[PDB]
DNA sequence: CTCTGAATCTCTTCCCGCGCGCCGTAGGAC
DNA sequence: GTCCTATCGATCTTCGGAAGAGATTCAGAG
RNA sequence: UCAUGUUCACAUACCAAACGGCGCGCG
């Protein structure tokens, strides 16, 4: 599920940060500073992007759990939509610290949620008194949108793609301790060395983030039909 | 319902429908997905063979 | 432990020890007062670990805490008491001993190995003489065994510079001696060192075998054992009974044997006894371990009661009793019940009731689920008791738990798929399993008190397997053929008949009416009945070219119940098929039709409808049977007193001499015949005559009315056959022996029958009982070796390929067509590009399904003859393309990819099987086959030919009708004549064997002389006389090499020749030959020279797949161009076969009294026909290929099915074929590694050549050969699935020493080894496996 | 008749037969044929197995029931290994192998 | 003088289920 | 009466299976 | 704007029926 250069090139995956925020860790992956911000190499962007894929469509064949991570408010409609797209499981909203490490009290939540979400549509009690009701529906909100997508993943993923790995260092130290291949986007500002696929392009603009995304869930969806 | 022709103009290989369908009706009984097609307290071995009757169920999937 | 394959090896001594975690000492078992086992016995504890659940046997430790601990008050480990039925013990052998098993084999694999005789090894290994070893300075060989006296002799006519033992040991030193590739390597060379057939073969054998051994990791001595490995102890457990007694458990009687025979030879070796005490307890511990291994191989088998044999290791092992039947391949299961069956008339075709408590009992696991799920039970601990209180919920539950969960059915002996279906429940009060009606006839369940068992399956997966496959509504055809199985019970269409008869009077005849309904409305009233004539607007539908429907209406002609029945049909079918009066055939093609048209969902509630619709008019119809309405012809009372005074018109002849003893006999019984035939015809007419009504004035008749009548005219039951005995007569009855009695049975059941009458009416009925009990094994015995020869074969690509295939056209002979084309091709795809009649115009593309629609056409078309793929030529390797196997018969599209074929077919060859029993016409012009012929002098074309056979194409353009002619017959009509149906076409001698002239010309008896060659006789009929020519059994060389001869000659030398012809007309005359023409007769073209005079059912398939040859053997021709004698008959006969160019010297040794078909100068093809008599299909295959040995099999078994009446489809025979022809034999190894001769499986061969023939080498080249199945099973590749099914102690000893490994490809080893069978849904999971690969 | 379940043989653990015990029905040898020429080998692998002769899998699977899910774990039958021992006991090395 | 024919011996196979009923180491020595 | 040790190492295992095939035993001779 | 506070004393701690003939019977 290649992704030309052209099309990278327009969507504005070379732009950076600021060459002030840079990491030095992502010198390799840098092509050059233009008005003082500094522009990702898309030569060797492009490689480790089909590598990664290629996993990733390895992992989806063999029926793995792909986990969408992606929390900035931009991009968090974007992963969601993708995830769905490929029937697969997100977390657009704010990662919960130990989420897959603290996987058994996480479990305990999402157990809440079904059950609430059930008694909400299936079950037709009627008698809600108004408070309850207001009650059991903030919790169903609240639950629905920080663990919504994970609700029927049922255990722990077998890959963690994860948009930006310094604003999303948490999950990804989680997946590191759990040993959970982690194919992450990572721009100059991130540090990649957590990241086991790292994937060098513009975790900012929204183009560029559907485009990961696009292309992501092509190849997992490939990787399903097999 | 009952005779799983139509499921099997879907599917059109017959065995791929018993695989597909036990897929399905897991992802419903263990994976806790629900259905697509309204369900009417029928087992999952049923809806299963319900959500074919709706088109959108394939191995894809 | 997870696996893919499977190993057998010998073990050595030292993996046997390995095995083992102690070794046996003493005798014993456990004690006789407290139970203890008794330590170092056969059951001690710290052999083989502790008898109490996780705690030790000296008491000291109790807790998991120890787990893994050895006491130090006795020395038991403290673990899983389950181990204790996982390891060995040994015993170590006080001397090497031979194993019965590879002593007595099918040869000997150790005497074989060792080039000795089976009898002499165990004439030293009984301890009868010695064998000599290392014989060195002296005169002895290597091995030859010598007699005590001879030995005694050896010993002081030489020292000891030679060796010679007695016993195992020496045959261990023996085997020890084995230089065995040096062996080989000389013994593969000594293979050439004569051509000698009679051990080239067993020698090819003893090759194979050394390099077997060489091969695999094995080593010889291993044959003998050493260290004996000890069954664990809780495979062979000594349970006490009824008090204080242990069982008899056979093994700890022959482990003590063993063992005390052990104790005993340590004492007295150790204790230095003389060799003729220990010759008797060496001899006696061999003696025992036999026993132990396999109780019975030897003199006797040893016992311990009323010469009850005590069961040894290989009797648990093999056959009926033993593991691989018994335990294995099909096990005892939980969730199961049974019961007897009754008929539900109400049921939908998919439900079945059964009793309330039997789905309590059965479903428990299911509602426990529940009562946790409703919260209403605390747990397992509650709700059991809440179920065995039965209380008020549980039933609510119930209904919930099983509202819709398949649960499997199935009758015992399942003959085939349709006996096992799924049905979905719905509950019942009673204790009977409420079955569905029409599904009865498929289970061959009758309602008679017939038990039949019920599964429930537990997971999704088993669910949604038995909804999608196995539930009665989608199986309403047949595997077997293309023809329903719903067909209508009995009672359903004599309703369906009563409603749409015809009764020229009625109330109500003759009206007009608007629609059913209001025909039913009138009927219901009573204001019309319901066989009325009536006209009715009515409405029909019809689905067009694109399938979409056209609604229709007009008047219509008909009957009240022709209109109600009408209500019924889905609307898509024309009302032509009901404005009829209805009976089992006619419904059959109805509900066959709308399957046609409609489909099956419609299908399937139709037949319901029917089903409802016949019971309730055949309950109103009140069809009762009674005694008056049993109707006998008074002609009967003549047609007797007529035929017996002309019978005894025969007696009167007999009286006066003046008719022979057997034309007595057998033209009385053909007078009976034609009385039984009058009695017959004169019933059936009087039966439909019972029926004349007034037409409002004056009488007319119509179809009747009469009970029995409508029973038979309407087939529900009992037709010709059945009402013939009744009330017409039961006619001749048959002896014993068959042979035909003098008077038959006159009188028929409506009347009395008298003592004599009823007494020879038992000769029959105890017959056809002891056929059924009798039959019913060997049915069964032949559908086991089937299945267990077919189940390797699985659909497994779409199209192999191919180009190649087969040819069908109807079956003609015997004048007419016995079978239309429209039987065999329909549903193959075609092989090749099938034409126009005609030329050049293509009709069908080169692979395209020949589905209905393709076979109408076809037979609009004057097509004869059309070539399709079929399973015995698809070359797909280790299966078949589903294109070469076609349509799949229970689904008329094609087959799946992955369907067990095979396994299909043999069940379809066997559920017939208890139905056999163990005991010119038309006008049309002349075609001919091989008939090489001359004219008369009058002109008359003249037969000169001898696998001459005779076709006629009527003038529309198709064959019809096929016969055999005899050689020198003449073709009355010859010349490509047209001629009427029954105008004599040809005229032969029907009792002799004719030889006739091309030439003319004067003859001699040429080389002859009066009682040399042949006799003077006088005929004594007329004293002027025919010649009698000596027999070669009659007369010497003096008259055999004599042979005498009868050529046609001139004063020119030689005849007047045809052209390019070199040979004169010389001819000759075989023994027992009548001649007339002596010397200086003038003879004409056609002239005879001389004239020389002249099974069963099941039994006729059985041995024909397993390919048995014949008693009487055709003797066919092999290469070609011409005959000759070799030498003449004195042990044998022996004629020669000399072609047109190459190898002339070929002879064959021939039997005398199978009279021969040619003479000394006939021309001749392998495969033309020397002698009668049936062939032998080795032979075909040999001569004329493979697709002619199907062509024979499938001919040759049809001709059994189509004679009892039963349908099977074609393929299902020609699948087992395809296995049949699975071996080759190699003729060039080429460049091949294979053995120089080689037999292989033929798929291992051929991919080896297509790969070496892209390399460019010389491939190998073989015949394919033909085993029967019975032996074609045991010679599949791969041990587990054979040695599971017969010979078992040869398969598992002769795959033992060739070390051989298991891939488990295919079915049944799947099933030993429970995992999913590499087929259907199985199959399509082990590809998705192969595939992400 | 009917059973869900109770006693098992000793030898091999497959159930008891019988009404005087209370015992399982004989998915015999022509059943096994039957259920083969379907195409269905789960109903297959689960009768002869987990319903039968897995001492682990029923125990599991009756678990799995109760609880409702559905779904088995299938093993490999304790009568086979008997059969291997049974012919261990016989000098000839029968075993499993692995690739 | 033993080589391909044939001749006598043993081994192996014989439906599927099912239900009852009973019956179940001995002899000798201390 | 109980415990331990062994079998027809001084007879007689059933004729009423057929078959069907193989291993193993013998003809008429080059 | 607000100085001082005698001495010594702190506990818990490694369990639910088994295997073979002989029969009769059902299908
Ligand atoms: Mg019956
Ligand atoms: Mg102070
Ligand atoms: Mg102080
Ligand atoms: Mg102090
Ligand atoms: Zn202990
Ligand atoms: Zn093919």
């Amino acid at each position: 599920a290649t992704v030309s250069m052209r099309d990278m090139l327009k969507a504005g995956v070379h732009f950076g940060h600021q060459t002030r925020y840079w990491n030095p860790k992502m010198k390799p992956f840098i092509f050059g500073a233009r008005n003082k911000v500094h522009i990702i190499n898309l030569e060797k962007t492009v490689p480790m992007f089909n590598e990664a894929l290629a996993e990733l469509n390895k992992i989806a064949s063999r029926k793995g759990k792909i986990l969408f991570v992606g929390t900035k408010r931009a991009a968090s409609e974007a992963v969601k939509d993708a995830a769905l797209s490929c029937d697969q499981f997100f977390v657009n909203h704010r990662w919960l610290g130990g989420m897959l490490t603290n996987w058994k009290t996480v479990r305990q939540s999402i157990k809440r949620l079904k059950d609430l979400e059930t008694q909400s549509q299936d079950g037709t009690f009627d008698k809600l008194t108004k408070k309850e009701a207001l009650m059991r529906t903030r919790e169903l909100e609240k639950l629905e949108n920080s663990l919504g997508g994970i609700k029927d993943m049922g255990g722990l993923p077998d890959a963690l793609f994860v948009i930006d790995a310094d604003h999303e260092h948490i999950a990804i130290k989680e997946a590191n301790n759990l040993g959970i291949p982690v194919f992450a986007i990572v721009d100059t500002n991130s540090d990649p060395d957590g990241v086991d696929f790292v994937i060098p392009g513009n975790d900012d603009a929204i183009r560029a983030v559907t485009l990961y995304l696009g292309a992501v869930a092509a190849t997992v969806r490939e990787g399903r039909s097999q | 319902r009952v005779t799983v022709q139509d499921a099997v103009e879907k599917i059109g290989n017959r065995f791929d429908l018993v695989l597909v369908a036990a897929r399905r009706a897991r992802q419903m009984q263990v994976g806790g997905k629900d259905p697509l097609v309204p369900e009417e307290n029928d087992k999952t071995t049923v809806i299963a063979l319900r959500e074919i009757e709706e088109g959108l169920i394939n191995n894809q999937i | 432990e997870e696996f893919d394959a499977i190993k057998i090896a010998l073990a050595s001594p030292d993996m046997i020890r390995s095995w083992s975690f102690g070794e046996v000492k003493k005798p014993e078992t456990i004690n006789y007062r407290t139970f203890k086992p008794e330590r170092d016995g056969l059951f001690c504890a710290r052999i083989f670990g502790p008898v109490k659940d996780y705690e030790c046997l000296c008491g000291k430790y109790k807790r998991l805490k120890h787990r893994g601990v050895i006491c130090e008050k006795c020395g038991v480990e403290v673990t899983q008491t389950k181990v204790r039925r996982e390891r060995m013990g040994h015993i170590e052998l006080a001397s090497p001993t031979a194993h019965i098993w590879f002593l007595k084999s099918l040869p000997s694999r150790i005497g074989l190995l060792l080039d000795m005789p089976l009898r002499d090894i165990e004439r030293v290994l009984y301890f009868e003489s010695y064998v000599v070893i290392e014989g060195g300075m002296t005169n002895l060989e290597r091995q030859q065994i010598l007699t005590e006296e001879q030995y005694l002799d050896a010993l002081e006519e030489f020292g000891d510079e030679f060796d010679a033992k007695m016993g195992a040991e020496a045959i261990q030193a023996l085997l020890k001696s084995m230089d065995l590739e040096q062996e080989c390597e000389q013994l593969r060379e000594e293979l050439n060192e004569t051509n000698s057939e009679t051990k080239r073969k067993k020698l090819t054998k003893r090759i194979k075998l050394l390099e077997a051994f060489v091969q695999s990791g094995n080593k010889p001595e291993w044959m003998i054992l050493t260290v004996l490995p000890v069954l664990p102890p809780d495979l062979r457990p000594l349970v006490p009974l009824d008090g204080g007694r242990f069982a008899t458990s056979d093994l700890n009687d022959l482990y003590r044997r063993v063992i005390n025979r052990n104790n005993r030879l340590k004492r007295l070796l150790d204790l230095a006894a003389p060799d003729i005490i220990v010759r008797n307890e060496k001899r006696m511990l061999q003696e025992a371990v036999d026993a132990l291994l396999d109780n019975g191989r030897r003199g006797r088998a040893i016992t311990g009661s009323n010469k009850r044999p005590l069961k040894s290791l290989a009797d648990m092992i093999k056959g009926k009793q033993g593991r691989f039947r018994q335990n294995l391949l099909g096990k005892r299961v939980d969730y199961s019940g049974r019961s007897v069956i009754t008929v539900g008339p109400y049921l939908r075709l998919h439900q079945c009731g059964l009793p309330k408590k039997m789905a309590l009992e059965l479903f428990k696991p299911f509602i426990y689920g529940k009562l946790e799920l409703r919260g209403l039970a605390t747990t397992i601990k509650a709700a059991k008791k809440m179920v065995e209180r039965e209380e008020a919920v549980v039933w609510d539950i119930l209904d919930e738990v099983i509202r819709e969960h398949p649960v499997l059915l199935n009758r015992a002996p399942t003959l085939h798929r349709l006996g096992i279906q799924a049905f979905e429940p719905v509950l019942i009060e009673g204790k009977a399993i409420q079955l569905h009606p029409l599904v009865c006839a498929a289970y061959n369940a009758d309602f008679d008190g017939d038990q039949m068992a019920v599964h429930v399956p537990l997971t999704l997966e088993a669910q949604l397997e038995a909804r999608a496959l196995m539930m009665s509504t989608n199986n309403i055809l047949s595997p077997a053929n293309g023809e329903p199985i719903i067909v209508p019970s009995q009672d359903v269409v004599l309703g369906l008949y009563y409603m749409t008869r015809d009764c020229v009077n009625a109330k109500g005849e003759g009206m007009v009416l608007t629609g059913p309904k209001e025909a039913e409305r009138l009927y219901r009233s009573g204001l019309a009945s319901l066989h009325a004539r009536v006209k009715v607007r009515i409405t029909e539908y019809e689905k067009d070219a694109n399938g979409e429907l056209v609604a229709k209406t007009s008047l219509k002609d008909t009957t009240v119940g022709r209109a109600i029945l009408w209500m019924i049909v889905p609307k898509g079918l024309p009302y032509s098929i009901v404005n009829q009066a209805l009976g089992k055939k006619a419904i059959s093609k109805m509900l066959n039709t709308c399957y046609r048209i409609l489909g099956l969902k419609p299908t399937v509630i139709f037949a319901d409808q029917i089903m409802y619709t016949g019971f309730a008019y055949a309950a109103r119809s009140g069809a009762s049977v009674g005694i008056d309405d049993m109707v006998i012809p008074e002609k009967k009372h003549e047609i007797i007193s007529e035929a017996e005074a002309e019978v005894a018109e025969i007696q009167e002849q007999f009286q006066s001499g003046l008719v022979t003893a057997g034309e007595r006999y057998n033209k009385v019984i053909d007078i009976w015949a034609a009385a039984n035939d009058r009695v017959s015809k004169a019933m059936m007419d009087n039966l439909q005559t019972e029926t004349v009504i007034n037409r409002d004035g004056q009488e007319e008749k119509q179809v009747s009315f009469n009970s029995i009548y409508m029973m038979a005219d309407s087939g529900a039951r009992g037709s010709a056959a059945q009402i013939r005995q009744l009330a017409g007569m039961r006619g001749l009855m048959a002896k014993p022996d068959g042979s035909i009695i003098e008077t038959p049975i006159t009188a028929n059941f409506r009347e009395g029958l008298n003592v004599l009458q009823y007494f020879i009416s038992t000769h029959g009925a105890r017959k056809g009982l002891a056929d059924t009990a009798l039959k019913t094994a060997n049915s069964g015995y032949l559908t086991r070796r089937l299945v267990d020869v077919a189940q390797d074969l699985v659909v497994t690509e779409d199209d192999c390929g191919t180009h190649e295939g087969i040819m069908m056209t109807p079956v003609i002979e015997g004048g007419d067509v016995k079978e239309p084309l429209r039987d065999r091709v329909l549903g193959r795809v075609t092989a090749e590009d099938v034409l126009k009649p005609g030329t050049a115009d293509i009709l069908v593309p080169r692979n395209t399904l020949l589905h209905e629609q393709w076979c109408d056409l076809l037979e609009e078309n004057s097509v004869d003859a059309v070539k399709v793929r079929s399973v015995v030529s698809c070359d797909t390797d280790f299966g078949v393309c589903a294109h070469c196997y076609g349509r799949d018969l229970a689904r008329g599209h094609i087959i799946n990819k992955g369907e067990a074929i095979g396994v299909i077919a043999a069940q379809s060859i066997g559920e017939p099987g208890t139905q056999l029993t163990m005991r010119v016409k038309n006008k049309g012009s002349i075609k001919l086959s091989n008939v090489k012929s001359v004219v008369n002098s009058s002109g008359k074309l003249v037969i000169t030919s001898r696998n001459t056979e005779l076709k006629l194409i009527d003038e529309f353009g198709r064959t019809k009708e096929s016969y055999k002619v005899p050689y020198g017959a003449v073709l009355a009509k010859g010349d490509g004549e047209q001629v009427a149906g029954g105008e004599t076409v040809a005229n032969w001698d029907p009792h002799t064997m004719p030889v006739i002239t091309e030439v003319s010309g004067f003859v001699r008896f040429t080389d002859m002389i009066d009682g040399q060659t042949i006799t003077r006789q006088t005929d004594e009929l007329t004293g002027l006389s025919s010649l009698v020519v000596l027999d070669s059994a009659e007369r010497t060389a003096g008259g055999k090499d004599l042979r005498p001869a009868l050529k046609i000659v001139d004063a020119q030398g030689n005849d007047v020749l045809i052209p390019g012809t070199d040979m004169p007309a010389q001819y000759f005359l075989p023994g027992k030959a009548i001649v007339q023409l002596e010397d200086g007769v003038q003879i004409s073209s056609g002239d005879t020279l001389a004239r020389i005079p002249q099974t069963g059912g099941l039994p006729r398939v059985a041995d024909l797949f397993e390919a048995r040859r014949p008693k009487e053997p055709a003797i066919l021709a092999e290469i070609s161009g011409i005959v000759s004698f070799g030498k003449e008959t004195k042990g044998k006969r022996r004629l020669v076969i000399t072609p047109v160019d190459g190898s002339d010297p070929y002879e064959e040794m021939i039997p005398k009294w199978r009279q021969l078909n040619v003479f000394e100068g006939e021309r001749v093809e392998r495969g033309d026909v020397i002698s009668d008599g049936p062939e032998a299909p080795h032979d075909i295959l040999r001569l004329r290929g493979v697709h002619a040995v199907t062509r024979y099999i499938v001919n040759e078994v049809q001709d059994v099915y189509r004679l009892q009446g039963v349908k099977i489809n074609d393929k299902h025979i020609e699948v087992i074929v395809r296995q049949m022809l699975r071996k080759a034999t190699i003729v060039n190894a080429g460049s091949s590694d294979f053995l120089e001769g080689e037999q292989v499986e033929y798929s291992r061969v051929k991919i080896a050549n297509r790969e070496l023939e892209a390399n460019g080498k010389v491939g190998a080249t073989y015949s394919r050969d033909l085993l029967g199945i019975t032996k074609a099973s045991l010679a599949t590749e791969s041990f587990i699935s054979a040695a599971s099914f017969q010979e078992t102690t040869r398969v598992l000893t002769e795959a033992a020493v060739a070390g051989k490994r298991d891939e488990l490809r295919g079915l049944k080893e799947n099933v030993i080894v429970g995992r999913l069978i590499p087929a259907g849904t199985g199959y399509a999971y082990h590809q998705d496996r192969m595939r992400r690969r | 008749h009917a059973r869900s379940t109770g006693s098992y043989s000793l030898v091999t653990q497959q159930p008891l037969g019988g009404k005087a015990q209370f015992g399982g029905q004989r998915f015999g040898e022509m059943e096994v044929w039957a259920l083969e020429a379907y195409g269905a080998a789960y109903t297959l692998q689960e009768m002869l197995t987990v319903k039968s002769d897995d001492v682990n899998g029923r125990t599991k699977m009756y678990k799995n029931i109760v609880d409702g899910n559905h779904q088995m774990e299938p093993g490999m039958p304790e009568s086979f290994n008997v059969l291997l021992k049974e012919i261990r006991s016989l000098g000839i090395n029968i075993e499993l192998e692995d690739e």
